[PDB]
């Protein structure tokens, strides 16, 4: 049998991987941005508190004005806010009420949905005939559904329980690409600015990038030791961060091929659930179990503040394009900006 | 099946395997240089004011 | 005073020497106990109460409290106050609002009383928080108003609202102000009581299809835990007024009346919210 | 503001059914592959809802079993429901196993600290037939006691009992599936109403 020969093969393989990080390995972030003043406290004021929903908020996610927002919640309500005036601009009837997330095109036309029903549905908001309607219903994973985000108004990648990710075509409804390669379910995914390479989060506590235009796994990163739940980019987008259920938040680079920041304390026990980073990428916010966010820098691993004030375990947050204020949804089914 | 799956996970480290890699502090450089240049540009960095403030 | 009074239409003297000590230190403690029953309750009210049927027990707790705090204040200072002195300025001031007060209480464990047959046998019928929250205080309060301004309004003009004796309302044998306080104060009893056997036959439910016995004694420390904490946030202690109605010359019956109701505030913080394993550990530990 | 105002048209949509859906009992429906969840489900992809109403109340279940994927990821979502219905197959031996660690993954999760368990028994009348060709005390490692029905049942019902370790804030309900189904829904419905009138008095500080 030549399958132990591979094996020892893939093995020696790792080794050389990190061997090859190692080297690089002898300088840090965290001894650099020594010199650099840090942000010190800061205070976050809850301006307007979003309220509507009849159960808890898993995801939402901001317009692409930083205007409207849109969130999805159990109740099987997708609800389309004014984030200026408090005003509810639609409310959604979704036909399956197992939401897990939910995405706004950034042409501000179309929202998409998807959850344990398996399927990415996505709705018309710009209907001449008035009320929004079922524009599409993407189906073909065998997983739940755990992120989906828009490229374009034709061109949609989505997160599954099937280990698997997909990037689909909302002309024809089939999977254009799929994307192989977690040997765990795929929890999150983050696109880069430009729209063209985005990496995912699995449960197999590993990170790999991706390319849309081919379809393979360019990078993989393996930092944490749990389940991977948030993945954001660096706004420069040639690093990002991972939120994992330790607690833990570790930044990595893109081109340094290896983890540099690890925002851990010894006070939070409890999971991540959802991470962000401000316009210019020094503030990192990541929200937790433990019923409040908090506030990191970026550069020198330390809290820069808390974001307390939900009942319930964070579930989602987000920061706007021109990154005036931050929205938060957990499970109290309560949605809060902070500026 | 398990025969399958070895051969194409170990053509996946290959490809990984030969790829540029630029030193850290270069790359570290690099995100503190994009924070430093934007910082201006951060209204939760710095407080914005009333007027300007659309959540005020 | 004796603090019979409230149910006693006459106090024999023998027994006077020796309630009165019992009933200072009960009302003393009492008032000590819905202090700290409120304070407590007030920096959780709702940090962690989040369910619609616990928010309307949260309001009729606190008014319940309220009351009885408001009250025996009212009351201890409305029985050391001469009559002849000031028999307008402070004694008569003192009585209305006592009598007030006392309704007020009494009405808010119907509320209660009612609350908890209202989710025993009407399991799924819903009504909004507000609406049951506006209709318990129109009746909390509204309802004992209507009965206190008619008791000022028509024994008052005969000159038959006061005891010579005490500041409270007279029993004569024409004119009879006590019965205004007297029969509510039995009307609720005798509704709550009925609303206690209803919680009793639920837990003694018989097993529902083929479940095996399982543990044993399970449901009877349910119950006994159950009447403990039920029972003075019913006033059910104040059924022994009827007792004093009919003989007020018993020397154990305003022995028992007068301990048991006026350590009510001990019964509510010790066993309304003490006993209750949900604040119990929030408490202790800080 | 004919923005103000689409928001108050909205707000009245969603009070609307947000009081529908206060009155659906929202069960959870669990248990093994070919376990008689059928026959529970139909006397009247992922996870199939199904809807049927008893004695003007609506009941919604949930068949969780069919995604086939990390079930801690997504099983925090089905909190609140009023109960959780199980389904064991009597008549299988080798099923047996697996659903015993079924229950007992249910049953130990953090978020069902206080949700009732109404599993069912299913295939009694298959089980007297088949324990003869083979006994269930030769069959099992574990003695079964007598062969008698009367007491080889009783002794399914202590191995599944006895798998829940929060025997205070948990109430198992036991029932058999037979071929009539008249009475199997009332059963689920007497479940339900107990649950909730046992829910209020935690919440009235008296249970
Ligand atoms: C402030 C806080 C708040 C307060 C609390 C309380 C209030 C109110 C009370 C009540 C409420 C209302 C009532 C309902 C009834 C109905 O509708 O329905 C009846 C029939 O169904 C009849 O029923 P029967 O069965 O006949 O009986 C009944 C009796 N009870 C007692 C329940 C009345
Ligand atoms: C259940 C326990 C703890 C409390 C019971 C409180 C009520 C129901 C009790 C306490 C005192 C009782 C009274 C005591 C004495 C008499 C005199 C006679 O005519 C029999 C009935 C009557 C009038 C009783 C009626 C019921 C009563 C009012």
């Amino acid at each position: 049998s030549e399958l132990d020969q591979l094996r020892q093969e893939a093995e020696q393989l790792k080794n050389q991987i990190r061997d090859a990080r190692k080297a690089c390995a002898d300088a840090t972030l965290s001894q650099i941005t020594n010199n650099i003043d840090p942000v010190g406290r800061i205070q976050m004021r809850t301006r307007r508190t979003l309220r509507g929903h009849l159960a808890k908020i898993y995801a939402m996610h901001w317009g692409t004005d930083s205007r409207l927002l849109v969130s999805a919640s159990q109740d099987g309500k997708l609800i389309i806010w004014d984030s200026y005036t408090t005003n509810k601009v639609h409310a959604i009837p979704l036909r399956s009420s197992w939401v897990m997330t939910c995405a706004y095109a950034p042409s501000g036309n179309y929202v998409a949905c998807g959850g344990l029903d398996n399927i990415c549905s996505i709705y018309n908001l710009k209907t001449r005939e008035g009320n929004v309607r079922v524009s599409r219903e993407l189906a073909g994973h065998t997983g739940y559904l755990s992120c989906c985000r828009f490229l374009d108004d034709n061109q949609i990648v989505t997160s599954s329980g099937d280990t698997t990710c997909a990037l689909w075509d909302i002309e024809t409804g089939q999977q254009t690409t799929t994307f192989t390669g977690h040997t765990g379910d795929v929890m999150s995914l983050s696109l880069a600015p430009d729209t063209r390479l985005f990496v995912s989060g699995a449960c197999d506590a590993s990170a790999k990038l991706w390319d849309v235009r081919e379809g393979m796994c360019r990078q993989t990163f393996t930092g944490h030791e749990s389940d991977i739940n948030a993945i954001c980019f660096f706004p420069n987008g040639n690093a990002f961060a991972t939120g994992s259920d330790d607690a833990t938040c570790r930044l990595f680079d893109l081109r340094a091929d290896q983890e540099l920041m690890t925002y851990s304390h010894d006070n939070i026990i409890c999971g991540i659930t959802s991470v962000s980073f401000s316009k210019s990428g020094r503030l990192l916010l990541a929200g937790y179990d433990d019923f409040n966010c908090n506030v990191w820098d970026a550069l020198k691993a330390d809290r820069a503040g808390v974001l307390a004030g939900h009942d319930n375990r964070v579930s989602c947050l987000g920061v706007t394009d021109d990154g005036m204020a931050v929205a938060t949804g957990s499970w109290d089914s309560f949605l809060k900006i902070w500026n | 099946a398990s025969i399958a799956q070895a051969r194409k996970l170990v053509e996946q480290l290959k490809m990984e395997a030969n790829i540029d890699r630029i030193k850290v502090s270069k790359a570290a450089a690099d995100l503190m240089a994009y924070c430093e240049a934007h910082a201006k540009e951060d209204p939760l960095l710095t407080p914005v004011p009333a007027s300007e403030n659309p959540f005020r | 005073a004796s603090f019979s009074i409230l149910m006693s239409p006459f106090v024999p003297s023998t027994i006077f020497p020796v309630v009165k000590w019992i009933t200072y230190v009960g009302l003393g403690i009492s008032i000590g106990s819905l202090i700290l029953c409120l304070i407590i309750e007030a920096l959780f009210w709702k940090q962690i109460k989040k369910s619609q049927t616990s928010h309307t027990r949260r309001i009729c707790m606190v008014n319940i409290a309220l009351s009885l705090l408001i009250a025996d204040v009212w009351f201890i200072v409305g029985a050391t106050v001469d009559t002849t002195v000031n028999p307008s300025g402070v004694c008569t001031a003192a009585v209305f609002f006592t009598h007030f007060f006392y309704l007020s209480l009494f009405f808010w464990m119907l509320m209660l009383g009612i609350l908890l047959a209202y989710r025993i046998i009407l399991v799924f019928h819903h009504m909004a928080q507000h609406l049951m929250m506006a209709v318990g205080f129109c009746l909390g309060y509204g309802c004992p108003l209507i009965i206190s301004v008619i008791t000022i309004a028509v024994t008052q003009p005969s000159n038959t609202y006061k005891r010579k004796d005490v500041c409270w309302l007279n029993w004569s044998n024409g004119s009879k102000p006590l019965l205004a306080f007297v029969v509510p104060a039995l009307a609720i009893v005798a509704v709550n009581f009925v609303v206690v056997l209803l919680v009793l036959t639920k837990l003694w439910r018989p097993t529902v299809g083929e479940r095996l016995s399982r543990d044993d004694k399970a449901t009877i420390i349910r119950v006994g835990k159950s009447l403990l904490i039920l029972t003075p946030l019913l006033g059910l202690t104040w059924g022994f007024g009827i007792g004093t109605i009919v003989d007020s010359q018993n020397l154990a019956w305003h022995v028992i009346f007068a301990l048991l109701n006026a350590f009510q505030g001990f019964f509510i913080l010790c066993f309304g919210i003490l006993l209750d394993s949900k604040l119990r550990q929030l408490l202790f530990n800080k | 503001k004919a923005a103000v105002e689409r928001s108050k048209m909205i707000d009245r949509n969603l009070r609307e059914d947000g009081e529908k859906a206060a009155r659906e009992v929202k069960l959870l429906l669990l248990g093994a592959d070919n376990s008689g969840k059928s026959t529970i489900v139909k006397q009247m992809t992922g996870i199939v809802e199904t809807h049927f109403t008893f004695k003007d109340l609506h009941f919604k279940m949930f068949d969780v079993g069919g995604q086939r994927s990390e079930r801690k990821k997504w099983i925090h979502c089905f909190e609140d429901v009023a109960a959780i219905i199980f389904c064991v197959d009597l008549s299988d031996y080798n099923r047996m196993h697996e659903s015993m660690k079924l229950f007992d993954s249910i049953c130990n999760n953090k978020w069902f600290t206080d949700t009732s368990i109404i599993l069912f028994l299913n295939k009694k009348d298959l089980f007297e037939e088949k324990i003869k060709k083979s006994p269930l005390t030769i069959c099992y490692q574990e003695y079964a006691g007598s062969n008698t029905y009367e007491e080889a049942a009783a002794y399914i019902q202590c191995q599944f009992e006895d798998l829940n370790k929060r025997k205070d804030t948990k109430e198992i309900y036991t029932h058999f599936t037979c071929a009539t189904d008249t009475k199997n829904a009332q059963f689920i419905f007497d479940a339900v109403t107990d649950v909730i009138i046992k829910n209020n008095l935690k919440d009235c500080g008296l249970f």
